[PDB]
């Protein structure tokens, strides 16, 4: 079936099975390997996009879902040569190590961020709480958020 | 040849399965994510001040991604660039456009086909001067000067050199019974490998790493000078030299197409590949030869060469490219002494700046050692000529003699070894010298004109000791590392490119030797410089004289640990132990044995090891020659002449090297013949020519004529061994031998048979017109 | 490498469809066969054509070497290769196939074609010369209807014919005459290269005397009447060495060679002169063979 | 432009610019990069594919002109696994040194041993004179040729 | 220790390799592989502090077992113990020859240099120092080296 | 695992989630037989190993 959707920023149109997940629509068909995916149940939270503004499973959403809608990538955050703030306050409060969730819980915080200028450390715990972090601790992924929130204020 | 030695001898390449596949990885194969393709616009003008570059409508191509400029270049600090020979030359040309096919713009677009349109729409404003063409009036008086970016330069003057002592040889003239002048031209030519010069410059523009395929000799070289001069971080540069296409000396220089991919890639941040079109290789890249030599010979009426003088006017193009060691600006023309015993000699070089493509040192050179061999194997067959005596007689007494090694010549090079007499006879009765001479005399009696030309050449390969050979203040020390993993396969990582000449087979070859593990079990490891220690690169044969070198006593240092852990495991004194290929046994009992294998696998194996040993079976070395190798040569061509059309056919090439140990006959074989077409190619139809304007005349395939497979006979090859003594295993270079010395035999051969028209020298190119022209009697020089 | 600018491709189906494309599509598209000498010229961007006709689908109609006793008829889409091949045409214009053995390559000579050649007229090729010395008939053909132009008529100045912009060259018409040969020698500076200098000639012989002789000279600049002269001389003339030194001799002075990168003007002329006889004594030992 | 035609026994069908050269719709098209290009001029050989059977230089036909046409190249020599003898014969007869030329050099040998199975040294030499190879001086060439020649008999 | 630990026969000592580039900057690599742990970073750290060469100038290569020595990789939180060690150890041999070229370079004895973080200087004149970028291009560069030394300034070590 | 077993060269590059590459790499030249200096394990960017890889 033919899909057409607007990837971070660019409009895309693609023929993909109705049955191909978004996260392997993106990764696989587009090549856009930033998002990645962790679990067969929808639990992991490492696929997490924008769809419409908002974090999504990408594993749990269609392509032919994602059809007609913005779909936004961590490689959509850097704009401009720029780094988004969640990006930068992760790279200096250390919220990442693999960096396998870190797409997903960056798309999270700075959607978090977007709706919540100056968020708790409950509220980025409760933003994030879809989304498993191995690594980290989840106590420098609070940090990084709060420093993406601080610096973006 | 498909036999399979552990160690040197006949063995097919271990390159040649992915080859004859069509699967090797030249520069051009590679294809990147997002890639995208640069052109290169090039000047139409030999000398003309640029007034300006229009580039919109380039620009406004919606293909194109960039259009740079040598102005954009200028304010990233990169419009010039530093040469092998210390000089500056245009990345992409600012001021002026000093030779026709020089870099003026280059556009990134999408492909390859929209960049050159792309190029087509760019207009460049040039205001033509008066082109430097003829390397004679360069230095003229009120001749323009064409390095006006030096400051206060008024001349086209590029370098005064000498070498050898002109009072001596003075003497020697004023007492000579025998004084044979001779000016002969060594016209520019180019190496022309059918893969043309190209890069892929890939800066990753996340993490800044610019990776760098490359069509270069020498990737880590490369690699040091892109940082120098791009101020990128050199452990953030990883150039990958792939399989190149053949480079003979070509792909040594860093062109101005690279910086442009490189740059294209950094204004992008996407891959952006330049694949040189041929016309620019011809025209831009680096030429070879173009030498005025007059040589003078001073002998003795009964053939002992006293002396040997010679004044070189070398045409250097627009800038000085010359790939040489900085302490060697004119080169190794110093060995124009040859493989003789003489007096004194001298050498007076002038080189001269023109409007034409900078280089020099390329085509198999060795540095200017195809210029001084071809003078002094000439002018040796000028003074026969005079002497009226066999050129072989004259060479055979003059030869430098076994016992007279190691001989310092009398322009200071050491010659290493050799017995000139023993394979200078063998060539002759290879070729029937004595034969082929009656039936020359039966032929003249019928008109016909067959020529017998002969050259014995010493080369000077494995630059260098890093006292004395550097490039660009790099030693020419070559790094090689050498890995046993424990299941006993090894990787040997070269610091050396090769471009065609076996490295992959003979390197196995050479650490199979030291060690008894097969060479199918050795990954030889180059070209990329990531994973490979430092090194100078493949160019001037000096890959087995250096890397050989680095090679064997890396595989030698791996094979004394390996007798560490094995006199451990076989719980032995390490006296008691005997090394026998890919083992160590204990004297008296080779049953009690370990192979290196089981060496590897222990070094990296539980229990302790010798005490003080580290573990692993790693070994490195840095390789710096004590002398270069100085292989030598003994070629002999038989030519006919059509005495109608004057059209040259070589009929016969005898070619008998000499270049010590041999690692692989059959690469060597292959090594030899490449030169011998080589020097067919420049004796016979080989030229890069310009017209008064400063046209390149040699811009093309159709008009720099390479020998096909109908213009060379089936060649012959012989063989002497006289090892280096200061070599590891005693191999000197070979792959420029037969290109240095083939040349003059060409030549003399094609002397020897305008013999009856009275002809003592015709210079190169011996095209039918030229050849006709000796014949009348109107030899000329093509320059 | 150099590649062409961008044009419109069309394929011909027949002969008919390929003139109707040249005059729908006008004096900017031109006939593609072996591309051996357009696509070159276009890859440097020389030649800017808007459209190419490719006519390599006429192969089989127009590819033929046909030998009839009176009539040689070789169609435009003859591959050099087919040309150099055809033993039938040895036989009865060995210059084609002297010609053909030393012009360009053998891959260049699968794909180029006579026709391809010819409508090139380029005066440094071969072909152009070996139609000229064996009085070809070119045989055109336009949406006015098919014609012949005389070879000489077809041949009017460097790398122009008397072809309209709408017309294709169809097949090349050779006369045959009985005791009558034809041979070619070119001198170039490598295999494949362009002729330094070549010189081709086509004798017909009475007994010993010549009754009819053409020599062409190629990459000499060849004046037609100078040419034309030195035939007329040769008639009736013995097939001697002295007659065919003569020849040399005037074909010398029936060209204005150049000093190139090719050779030194009297290096062309002495040349002119030498392959003119070696060709004269060729035709001369195929007519007495 | 549309064009179709079998590369190496297999239809291909793809959209070409009428200007692009065979060479490139080849290598940069079809990633077949065995078949190189060396020249502007029709001169080096390097880009000889087997179209038709017959030896062609690939830089000097269009893609477009290609089209209906079956073009081999030296990815489609080794057949089944198994090397074609000229493939072989290079090998064993040190017939390629840096291996540019090789492509062409062998479609052309296969060509010519096709059409002559015991060709003469001068056979083989006037065959691949239209072909340049800068590294072996061609009487390793002539030599592979004549091995694969033998080995086939 | 190998004498004790073995994985499948393979002692557990880690190999690490230094290699300064000309221009002075350095190349790591090491046999332990990072899943997150930030070995690209801290092996920088420990042969930054060893030579003196910024941690931003010394790329740690890993993972690619192509242009890696060997070693037992990463787990039982062994990197730093053993391959931090090696990687230390590594540095420190490298600035030993560097201290062997600096001394030629300074025309001056062994003794009498001092090691000052990145560089050698005579005991006594701060101001008479050469940098291991320096050194690193005098090891590539040209006219000879000390005797018996080989050229580069590469080292490496196989720690147990 | 990505096995790219190169038909030709034979060589095998794997990209592999494995905390120890060599360790891998000798493991598979001793299971497979694969020669060990034609195998390559890349072991790129792993996204957390504890132990698993
Ligand atoms: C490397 C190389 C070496 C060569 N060496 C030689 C040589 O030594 N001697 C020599 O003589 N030639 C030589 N050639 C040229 C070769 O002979 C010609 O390029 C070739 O014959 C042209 O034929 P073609 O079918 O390829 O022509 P194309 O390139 O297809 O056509 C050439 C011109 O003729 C027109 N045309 C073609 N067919 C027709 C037709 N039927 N009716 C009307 N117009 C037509 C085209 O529109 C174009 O203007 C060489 C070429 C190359 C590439
Ligand atoms: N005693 C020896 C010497 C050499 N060899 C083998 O011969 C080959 C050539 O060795 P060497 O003489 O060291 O030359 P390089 O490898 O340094 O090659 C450079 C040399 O190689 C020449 N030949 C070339 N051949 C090919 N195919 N391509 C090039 O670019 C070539 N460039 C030219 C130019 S120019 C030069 S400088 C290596 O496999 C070597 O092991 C050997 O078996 N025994
Ligand atoms: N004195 C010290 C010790 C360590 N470090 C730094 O801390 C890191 C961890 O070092 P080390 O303790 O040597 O452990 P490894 O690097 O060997 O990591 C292995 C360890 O790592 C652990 N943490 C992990 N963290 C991440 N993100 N991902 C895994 O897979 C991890 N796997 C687990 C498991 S399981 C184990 S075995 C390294 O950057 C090191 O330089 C330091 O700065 N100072
Ligand atoms: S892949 Fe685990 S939540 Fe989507
Ligand atoms: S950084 Fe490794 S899973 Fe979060
Ligand atoms: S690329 Fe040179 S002949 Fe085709
Ligand atoms: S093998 Fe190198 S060009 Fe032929």
């Amino acid at each position: 079936m033919q899909v057409t959707m607007t990837v971070n920023g660019e409009a895309v149109t693609a023929d993909v099975e109705p049955r191909m997940l978004l996260v392997h629509f993106l990764r696989d068909q587009l090549g856009l390997t930033g998002t990645h995916w962790g679990c067969d149940t929808s639990n992991c939270g490492t696929c997490v996009v924008e769809v419409d503004g908002e974090p999504v499973k990408s594993c749990t959403m269609l392509a032919a879902m994602a059809s007609g809608h913005s779909v936004n990538t961590v490689e959509g955050m850097e704009v401009d040569g720029k780094l988004d703030p969640v990006q930068e306050g992760f790279m200096q409060c250390h919220g990442l190590q693999c960096g396998f969730c870190t797409p997903g819980m960056m798309i999270t915080a700075r959607a978090l961020l977007r709706q919540n200028p100056d968020p708790t450390e409950e509220e980025i715990r409760e933003a994030i709480s879809g989304q498993i972090c191995r690594c980290t601790g989840y106590t420098t992924i609070v940090r990084s958020v709060q420093w993406a929130a601080r610096h973006a204020r | 040849n498909d036999a399979k030695p552990c160690g040197h001898g006949r063995m097919l390449r271990k390159e040649d399965p992915r080859f004859i596949r069509g699967r090797g990885n030249y520069v051009d194969d590679v294809k990147l994510p997002g890639m995208l393709h640069l052109a290169i616009l090039r000047s139409p003008y030999a000398h003309a001040t640029i007034n300006s570059i229009d580039v919109t409508a380039a620009q406004a191509h919606p293909k194109v991604k960039a259009v740079v400029t040598g102005a954009d270049l200028a304010a990233k600090g990169l419009a010039w660039m530093p040469t092998l020979s210390n000089d500056v030359q245009a990345v992409l040309a600012t001021d002026k456009v000093r030779f026709q096919g020089q870099e003026v713009a280059f556009v990134v677009a999408e492909d390859r086909y929209s960049a050159r349109d792309a190029l087509e729409l760019i207009d460049v404003d040039y205001e033509p001067l008066d082109p430097v063409i003829d390397a004679r009036h360069a230095l003229d008086p009120g001749a323009p000067v064409i390095r006006t970016d030096l400051d206060g330069k008024t001349d086209n003057h590029c370098f005064d050199w000498e070498t050898g002592d002109a009072a001596a040889t003075d003497a020697v003239f004023a007492k000579a019974d025998v004084v044979v002048k001779q000016e002969m031209v060594y016209p520019r030519v180019h190496p022309a490998p059918m893969e043309t010069c190209g890069a892929v410059a890939d800066l990753d523009p996340v993490t800044r790493k610019l990776t760098l395929w490359s069509t270069t000799q020498a990737p880590h070289a490369h690699r040091t000078l892109y940082a120098l001069v791009a101020g990128l971080p050199e452990h953030k540069i990883r150039v990958i030299s792939p399989d190149i296409g053949g480079g003979f000396g070509n792909k040594v220089p860093i062109y101005p197409g690279y910086v442009c991919a490189i740059v294209g890639s950094l204004l992008l941040g996407k891959p952006v590949k330049w694949m040189e079109d041929r016309s620019e290789n011809l025209t831009s890249t680096g030429f070879a030869r173009d030498y005025i030599m007059v040589g003078e010979i001073a002998a003795t009426r009964d053939g002992k060469i006293l002396a040997i003088r010679s004044n070189v006017l070398a045409d250097h193009g627009a800038f000085n490219g010359t790939a040489a060691p900085v302490k060697y600006p004119a080169g190794f023309f110093g060995v124009f002494t040859g493989s003789y015993d003489i007096e004194a000699a001298y050498c007076h070089m002038t080189a001269v700046y023109t409007n034409k493509a900078p280089g020099g040192v390329a085509y198999a050179c060795s540095f200017r050692i195809t210029e001084a061999v071809y003078f002094v194997e000439r002018l040796v067959d000028c003074l026969a000529y005079e002497l009226k005596m066999d050129p072989a007689q004259l060479r055979l007494q003059n030869l430098l003699k076994a016992e007279q090694f190691p001989y310092t010549s009398k322009t200071g090079w050491v010659y290493d070894s050799g017995d000139y007499e023993k394979t200078m006879r063998l060539a002759m009765e290879m070729v029937d010298y004595e034969g082929l001479r009656a039936e020359q005399a039966e032929k003249r009696k019928r008109g016909e004109l067959m020529g017998i030309g002969m050259s014995f050449f010493t080369e000077a390969v494995g630059a260098g000791p890093r006292k004395d050979m550097d490039i660009l203040g790099l030693g020419m020390a070559d790094g090689c590392e050498l890995r046993v993993h424990p299941t006993g396969k090894a990787v040997v990582r070269l610091s050396v490119q090769s471009q065609g000449q076996g490295h992959e087979t003979t390197f196995a070859q050479i650490v199979a030797e030291e060690l008894g593990i097969p060479p199918e079990d050795i990954d030889v490891v180059h070209g990329d410089t990531d994973q490979t220690p430092f090194g100078l690169g493949t160019y001037g044969s000096r890959s087995t004289p250096v890397s050989g070198a680095a090679a064997a006593l890396v595989a030698r240092k791996v094979r004394d640990k390996a007798k560490i852990i094995a006199a451990g495991m076989l719980e032995a004194s390490i006296a008691d132990l005997e090394w026998d290929k890919g083992s160590f046994h204990i004297k008296g009992d080779p049953s009690a044995s370990v192979t290196i294998a089981d060496i590897a696998m222990r070094a990296h194996g539980a229990g302790d090891l010798p005490e003080g040993l580290e573990g692993g079976l790693d070994a490195q070395i840095c390789y710096n020659p004590s002398n270069l190798t100085y292989p030598y040569g003994a070629y002999f061509c038989v030519v006919d002449i059509d005495p109608g059309t004057a059209v040259v056919k070589v009929r016969r090439f005898v070619a008998v090297d000499d270049c010590g140990t041999r690692i692989n006959p059959m690469i060597i074989e292959g090594q030899i013949h490449g030169g011998l077409v080589d020097g067919i190619g420049m004796a016979l139809m080989e030229m890069i020519a310009f017209d008064e304007d400063g046209n390149c005349l040699g811009g093309s395939l159709m008009d720099y004529l390479i020998p096909t497979a109908m213009e060379v006979p089936h060649f012959e090859t012989g063989h002497t061994v006289t090892p280096s003594p200061h070599h590891p295993i005693g191999a000197k270079g070979i792959g420029e031998s037969a290109t240095v010395g083939s040349p003059p035999a060409v030549v003399n051969a094609v002397v020897d048979a305008l013999a009856p028209y009275g002809v003592r020298h015709a210079d190169m190119p011996l095209t039918p017109s030229r050849v006709w022209e000796a014949m009348q009697g109107r030899a000329t020089p093509p320059i | 490498m150099q590649v062409p600018g961008p044009f419109e491709y069309e394929r011909a189906t027949s002969v008919d469809h390929a003139v109707g494309l040249l005059d729908r599509l006008g004096e900017d598209a031109r006939i593609v066969a072996g591309g051996h000498s357009l696509l070159p010229m276009m890859k440097l961007r020389i030649a800017n054509p808007e459209y190419l006709v490719d006519i390599n689908d006429l192969a089989v109609e127009l590819g033929y070497v046909i030998t009839d006793p009176t009539l040689v008829r070789i169609g435009a889409m003859a591959r050099h290769r087919q040309v150099l091949e055809s033993d039938p045409l040895a036989a009865v214009c060995p210059i084609f196939r002297d010609a053909e053995r030393v012009i360009a390559d053998p891959v260049v000579r699968n794909r180029g074609t006579l026709g391809g050649s010819l409508c090139q007229a380029d005066p440094a090729e071969d072909l152009t010369t070996v139609c000229t010395i064996l009085g070809a008939v070119c045989l055109a053909r336009g949406p006015g209807g098919e014609r012949e132009i005389g070879i000489d008529d077809f041949l009017v100045g460097p790398y122009e014919t008397a072809l309209a912009h709408n017309e294709m060259l169809v097949e090349v018409r050779i006369p045959v005459r009985h005791r009558t040969s034809s041979a070619y020698a070119k001198v170039e500076r490598r295999v494949g290269d362009w002729a330094v200098t070549a010189a081709g000639a086509q004798v017909t012989l009475d007994g010993d005397s010549i009754v009819a002789a053409r020599v062409g000279l190629t990459a000499v600049n060849p004046d037609p009447d100078a040419l034309r002269a030195l035939a007329d001389d040769l008639i009736g003339k013995p097939a001697t060495e002295e007659t065919f030194a003569a020849a040399g001799e005037l074909a010398v002075q029936a060209c204005e060679p150049v000093t190139d990168t090719r050779g030194s003007a009297d290096y062309k002329r002495h040349l002119a002169r030498e392959l003119t006889i070696r060709t004269m004594r060729t035709a001369v030992e195929r007519v007495r063979t």
